[PDB]
């Protein structure tokens, strides 16, 4: 634009909440479909469901990771990573069902003589691979969902030898997306790239996803966040290099049914 | 209104370029495959496209018989310690690999199932004997139905589950059912559990299989020989062929590039070395 | 009630036309029709808010 | 499949000046290369894939 | 009766 | 609009003649075959012609079913040294010489091909034992396709190869597939080579047979018995029959004088003299 | 969606007719119809450039 | 007779000297070193039908007393539009002596034979570097 | 543009053959002719011309030279640098006469601390300097025409000694432009400068220019390329630096007259 | 419905 509007500057506003970028690659609305309310015609739980709107639909930060040259990659699964954050978590585990679409905002900056490469993919049913080769589907509750610290990627299986306290975690190797498929495949899942020397984040708009209007947010997640690096760290000639990734998520027309006593779960 | 047998667009022809417009310059980081045809990058004719993409509509991707189970009967004198073998199968496209892999392109569908029944039968010892031909009974029972212990007991009744009394000899058995999910689609990945371990609970009491949604999905289907034995022994095989017809499909997934290791997405160690070798510069 | 359709023909030796009668109460029992639509892969292809022109910078 | 009669020729990468670069800055790096269809493509004549299989 | 496509 | 089953002109009466023109003179060298009937070099009478050539339309005359091949199965227990037998067979005209022969009046040529199925099956030893009706799978397996190592191997599946499962004792099994060819048409005959030898690379490298295309044309039939093992052994063939129906053809040549050796058009020493003696001078 | 044509008749006992309907959707399991086209011999038995008169000299 | 479809790239294609008929088959018996050239016998027209029925395909004669030449005009023949001129011959053109050579009562007369060529229409497509292939 | 079109980045196509360029100083237009063929009433020889359209007027990339401190300047002649290249130049050696315009791309990149700044020149009839001061008009054949490797400048110039072997070849010195004149005003000629700041490539499109319609491609070059350093090339403290300098240079509407056998030039 | 040939 001749008064100046980019493609690469932008201002994202939920709630009490705004984020700025001026080196953005456009964004990215997963299958073209914006967040939506629940339809009449879809509806099903009939109890008037609560919008909580902006007090759960703002940007949330989750903790910031580390990008150095041996990292293999970063996962998160939604709601599960926003599980603890304020009223948007509060009606997440008052309620039997939940349904909620999110804005993903991923951050990383460096600088013109810094290189690399982070894909950063959102799939729907992200279910990953287990540590396991006695027993398959073993992973438990607790280590499927480690809440905003995600988990990471691997570039190696290892098997689970203990038999008799297994570990029941994933053990998600990178070049198979952790799921058993080619990560050079993952591109058909929405997404984006952070390349250092052309923008320093990436913004998902994910609609919600599921085979059913509305579900168990506690039980399910319907969004798994992976990112990974395609070309790795680099900068200058230092040996070990290090930048932050920071990972900001906004929830979207979330509405919740099936109202009762707070769900406590066990998490570790 | 452009349907699967529609032809593909026409190359429209073009000349020389000097512009300041750049097609084939893009940035992938922004998500977008860059829509490029042969004339943004060079000189093209004019041709007439005739061919279509009629063949890879998702229906006609999938409109083939799979087979997704052996099943394995006989008609054998039932003793004290061994019964007349009557067999019991989950059902489920998971056992075999191949239609597996294709529904897994997809995380969501809707279809309406063809199930179509091969059945193969016989002799298994040695003696001249003979046996009269032999009737099966197919029973679908759904989850909270009685299942079957004895070949002969009261459940093969079917006042109200469905069965096929098949013929052997006669054409392949066949029936279909319409999209039976208690979902508004088939989920081929679910991301969860169907519990959640609750902190005032015993672990073992919240525990609870990954990614496993109702432990009885389908039910079972249930096949015997209705014939009483012979003195010879028959043994049968019924093979099953699933068609999902009037198919749609939604979420497309990157395809499984690892052997199957069990219902979940697992993977075995050692078989983690899909690719070969070949040298970067080597045509 | 007999629905009629054409065949797009191949080889060959006016439109030739197949007729089809449904004999079931169930659509689950009908055969294919294979008379399937099409639609632009947009929403994997372009899924970006901002509409790409391909001659365009796609950064600007 | 590989076939001579129906064979499709080669596509290769190269240099056309160098890659040059400042002090202080990386003199290696990667480039990443994808595939895709155009509008004008098809397939025809399904058929299994050697690419899965199930031994016993 | 009949049906045309 | 004359159609193949329209009557042939009619002759017309013709009187004496004494002029300068010379339909009976003429010149064979320009390439032209001479034009004539009978009421150009004789009186005629009038006669209305009823015949037609109906039956020698291209259609007409390829409208029938011809063996191309016999394929041979078992029914065996596999056993270390000797596996049950399945049969492979590269689909092709040229096994046999019949149909090759008739096509082969043409270069090029288009058709839908209409498959038929013949099996029989017997006993191979001499005792008394018995087996229970067979079922065959017949499986198309197209370039590229896994080819089946092993009578029960996971190919057998089929979840998007065709295959006919076949009921033995019922009617011979048919199937009809469109014009498949790569090609705008079939060529009977390809005067080239599929690959170019270049200088710089080795003889070995570039070689490849005379007259051939694609290495695997069409792909392959596997057909097994889908039975497990009988205590007797029962071998079994199947017969196949193509009719090549909605054809169309181009380019006449002399037809096959001397016997078929291999696929090409290669002649064997021996067999070079077709005719007979017969005298110049004798009727 | 029925198609009726003529047969010609051979031996005798108006026009006769037969009736066929396709039961498919691909042309390619059809029938033959058999009803073909004839065409002139000329391109294979006067392939000349210059039109051939019969009662004229062929050359001249 | 030891193998067919054998004739290789190098002989099957001699450039502008062109290849000839033999009135006899002779089976290449040199199984170390295989001559993998043809052995087109004229009666058969070098392919295994008979010379007779040739004239089913396009041709003029030049008879002596009558023309001293022949002009064929050949479209593109083919069962595509388009393909590799280097791997694939689309015509063959088959000179053979139907009524033999003969002129007063000279015993060994000799009359030349010549052929001029031109294309017509003819295009190209799939530009890259030159093919340079092994002829001998 | 408000779209985003720039001065700076530009795509080119002729045939099966595609140039981009994000750092350009616009393109120049000889003269302001775009090539164009001969028109008939402009006509001399009568025969049919063969105009191979793409085959032949496609973007063919001469060896690459490489820029140094010490470098004094190159130099081309057209159509003789593509004497060799693809059709074009069988069809230069097949027929007398043969016409053809160009557009010519040179390439040079470098980096934000790299200076320096190639002065880029087309000079129709660009007659060079020999290196004689026994015989005037003495370079032959074979020196004046070096095909794609092109020749250089020289700083300083040397008469050729030897009367009993000759070399017989140019010497072309850069502030007199190789033929007698002050390079200074050279800019007369259609021209670009790649100043590495500013851009990495020069692109001008030359029309056939001739006292005649058509001639001998063989006999006569119709343009030169002369591409000389007006400032030297320089980076950090190095004191042995080096870029590469690329040459792609695509022939117009080009035709030809009067074919006949071959022709197999001396050219050593 | 019907055609006639
Ligand atoms: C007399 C025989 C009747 C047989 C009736 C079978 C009815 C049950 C059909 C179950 C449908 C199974 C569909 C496939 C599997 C699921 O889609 C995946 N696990 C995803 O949810
Ligand atoms: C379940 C059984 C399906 C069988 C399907 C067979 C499909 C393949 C058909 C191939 C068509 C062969 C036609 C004949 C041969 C070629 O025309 C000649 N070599 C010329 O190219
Ligand atoms: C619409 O169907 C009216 C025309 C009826 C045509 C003939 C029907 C042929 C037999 C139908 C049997 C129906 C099966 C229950
Ligand atoms: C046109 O076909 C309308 C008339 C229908 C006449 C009766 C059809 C008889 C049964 C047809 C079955 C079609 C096979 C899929």
């Amino acid at each position: 634009e001749a008064c100046g509007y980019s493609d690469r500057v932008l201002q994202l506003t939920l709630g009490n909440s705004t984020i700025t970028t001026q080196e953005a690659a456009n964004s990215v609305v997963a299958y073209g479909r914006w967040p939506e309310y629940l339809r009449d015609s879809e509806a099903n739980p009939v109890d008037q469901p609560t919008e909580p709107d902006v007090a759960a639909c703002r940007f949330y930060t989750l903790d910031t990771v580390s990008w150095t040259k041996e990292s293999r990659g970063w996962w998160w699964k939604l709601p599960d990573a926003l599980r603890d954050m304020g009223l948007f978590g509060q009606n997440m585990y008052y309620h039997y069902l939940g349904r909620s679409g999110y804005t993903v905002h991923v951050q990383c900056n460096a600088s013109k003589f810094h290189q690399g490469a982070l894909g950063v993919f959102a799939v729907p049913e992200m279910c990953l691979a287990g540590d396991s080769n006695t027993t398959t589907m073993y992973t438990s509750y607790q280590n499927a969902n480690p809440g905003e610290k995600g988990g990471t990627f691997t570039g190696t299986f290892t098997p689970d030898n203990n038999q008799t306290s297994p570990a029941r975690r994933f053990c998600p190797v990178d070049y198979l997306l952790g799921n058993g498929t080619l990560l050079g495949n993952a591109f058909v899942f929405p997404h984006q790239i952070i390349n250092l020397r052309t923008n320093n984040c990436a913004t998902l708009v994910l609609p919600y996803v599921n085979s059913l209007s509305i579900d168990s947010m506690v039980k399910h997640n319907n969004w798994g966040i992976a990112i990974l690096p395609l070309a790795p760290l680099n900068f200058a000639s230092e040996s070990s290099p290090e930048i932050p990734i920071t990972l900001t998520i906004a929830p979207m027309c979330c509405e919740f049914n099936g109202l009762r006593n707070i769900t406590l779960p066990r998490l570790q | 209104a452009a349907t699967s047998r529609d032809a593909l667009p026409n190359t429209e022809a073009s000349g020389p370029t000097h512009s300041k417009e750049i097609p084939a310059l893009t940035a992938v980081e922004t998500g977008a495959t860059n829509p490029l045809v042969p004339s943004d990058t060079v000189q093209t004719r004019h041709v007439v496209q005739h061919r279509s993409r009629s063949e890879s509509s998702i229906e006609s991707f999938f409109a083939r018989g799979a087979c997704v189970t052996i099943m394995t009967v006989d008609n054998s004198a039932s003793t004290t310690n061994k019964d007349k073998l009557f067999a019991v199968w989950k059902i489920t496209y998971k056992d075999t690999v191949q239609l597996r892999r294709k529904l897994e392109f997809f995380t969501y569908s809707r279809f309406d199932m063809e199930l179509t029944f091969v059945v193969t039968a016989n002799f298994t010892e040695t003696n001249n004997g003979h046996a009269l031909n032999q009737v099966y009974q197919i029973m679908y029972v759904p989850p909270g139905a009685p299942v079957p212990e004895k070949w002969d007991d009261y459940t093969w009744q079917t006042s109200s589950n469905p069965s096929i009394f098949y013929t052997y000899g006669t054409a392949p058995a066949r029936i279909s059912v319409p999209y039976v999910g208690i979902s508004n689609a088939y989920s081929h990945f679910y991301d969860g559990f169907s519990k959640v371990p609750l902190k005032d609970q015993s672990a073992a009491l919240g525990d609870s299989l990954y990614g496993a949604a109702s432990l009885n999905d389908f039910g079972i289907l249930a096949v015997r020989v209705v014939n009483d034995h012979n003195p010879t022994k028959v043994t049968s095989k019924i093979r099953v062929y699933l068609k999902p017809k009037h198919i749609r499909v939604w979420c497309p997934r990157p395809p499984r590039a690892v052997a199957y290791y069990g219902p979940g997405v697992d993977y075995k160690d050692g078989t983690l070395t899909p690719l070969s070798t070949k040298d970067l510069t080597t045509y | 009630g007999a629905q009629v359709s054409s065949q797009k023909v191949g080889a060959h030796e006016s439109t030739i036309n197949y007729t089809t009668i449904n004999y079931y109460r169930d659509s689950a029992s009908n055969a294919a029709s294979k008379q399937d639509f099409s639609q632009d892969p947009s929403k994997f292809t372009e899924p970006i808010k901002d509409v790409l022109i391909k001659t365009a910078p796609m950064l600007n | 499949i590989d076939d001579s009669f129906t064979e499709g020729g080669y596509i290769s990468v190269f240099y056309q000046t160098r890659i040059v670069v400042p002090l202080s800055t990386p003199r290696e790096m990667d480039i990443l290369g994808f595939v895709s269809a155009c509008n004008d493509f098809s397939v025809r004549l399904l058929r299994d894939t050697t690419h899965i299989e199930q031994k016993a | 009766g009949s049906s045309s496509t």
